[PDB]
């Protein structure tokens, strides 16, 4: 998935 | 050493933060990858190393994800170890 | 580790917070395993991993509980030890 | 008995 | 560990505290077992646990509410010891093991 | 005596 | 020393802060040499010591001027070593001794 | 490059 | 072990807060013995142990005030030792 | 123990700090010092023990300043040794 | 002298 | 030069 802020 | 959100240690206790989770990745596989849902939309995150994880794609392995993103969490050191590490690089 | 809350190290210090306790779960049961009354409904929090269970059903024992959702507390592990936590998890 | 929010 | 309020850590400091003390416990022996007053009424804060006790009654021995509320207190053990907190709640604890569930 | 709250 | 950034620990992770990067300095050098974009323009900074840079012109090499300005790097020190630190100041040091007067 | 403010 | 006020660990980095003492005890004596001023009244503050002392009188001894009040004070210990203080309580 | 401003660990990162400085005591030999402008007046601050000094007068040493001000920093130590910080303080 | 917080 | 808060 992705890397959240 | 210590983890970020140290009542999240338990499987159980990160397990049922989920349920109500309608997505493609299996909750069961997420929770044992130390992950647990932050009830926003997909959004995840590790108890230990604090690192979160969105936009899941179907048929995504948690602790392949994990591995990949957040090579330095200390839980996926104690879980998984050096060879998955660098082997997932 | 350090306890979350050092002034509910002692049994009475946590004991003396179920004051009228009105609830299934035996008060001294609850204290004798770190727990202490928020004084919200049956909520009750562990003194030191700060862990919190509510919605306690009639027969459930403190210390089961505390072992199944906070198997990662120290003072589950100085009072009980290995063996029972895991046996808790088969 | 269950976690609490 | 380190206590919770270090500036009364001497008797002294923790006595003059209590000056104009009108309360059936004995100041100057609250003051041995760690307390000092807050400026209200009788309640009373140990320097070191920082736990804090009210509503003091007569004939009450302050290192006694001191071991009965606040066994966890490191002050505590280092002047009374062991044995001490373990008869002031009728048991016999293993050693350097802090008496929490009885 | 009690534990202040 | 503790990473000031741990979530950023990973090349990966560093690696898609860039993306959109339009500037002269290649985001996988950056990315190999601790940094990340933190979005405003082209300033980096790594995840390791804190240390942002901003301004890079054309041809610079990140580990360079990681080195060149923040010499006092865990990061820095763990994967390049005493004797690249100390060539980029021009200068010689003694065991552990950290680079802060050149 | 320079550091940052 | 480490000091409230790191940057009042020099004796002239503490004297020079006695720039304008406008009283009788010696400054000289405050700041030797690890306190500087503050600008309330009299007060004083030792760079270590953070204890404050005031209302100074004629003929005292800060580093006697010093281990009266503060004896738990590691700059204490450090400079005068057990035995000083242990005279000082008698 | 750690710098109290990392980020100003290196000399180069101090040297910029002073920008096109107009005061009489030379920057190079500040920021040797450890001292990096903190952008008011003549104001500097060592990167290691946080002190600072304000008002240089021409031809004073910043290195001497340090190790009178603040002979507790380690920098200074690390760099100079007991020695060099007794000898400013005879 | 005499104490102040 | 003299100290500076
Ligand atoms: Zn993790
Ligand atoms: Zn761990
Ligand atoms: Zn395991
Ligand atoms: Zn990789
Ligand atoms: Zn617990
Ligand atoms: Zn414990
Ligand atoms: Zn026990
Ligand atoms: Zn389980
Ligand atoms: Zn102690
Ligand atoms: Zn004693
Ligand atoms: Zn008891
Ligand atoms: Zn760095
Ligand atoms: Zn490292
Ligand atoms: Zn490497
Ligand atoms: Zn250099
Ligand atoms: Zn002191
Ligand atoms: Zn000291
Ligand atoms: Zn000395
Ligand atoms: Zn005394
Ligand atoms: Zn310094
Ligand atoms: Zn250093
Ligand atoms: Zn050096
Ligand atoms: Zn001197």
């Amino acid at each position: 998935a992705v890397p959240i802020a | 050493n210590l983890p970020r959100n140290p009542s999240m240690t338990g499987y159980e206790a990160r397990l049922i933060t989920f349920g109500t989770w309608m997505y493609s990745v299996n909750k069961e596989q997420l929770a044992r990858a130390g992950f647990y849902a932050i009830g926003q939309e997909d959004k995840v995150q590790c108890f230990h190393c604090g690192g979160g994880l969105a936009n899941w794609k179907p048929k995504e392995d948690p602790w392949e994800q994990h591995a990949k993103w957040y090579p330095g969490c200390k839980y996926l050191l104690e879980e998984k170890g050096h060879e998955y590490i660098n082997n997932i690089h």
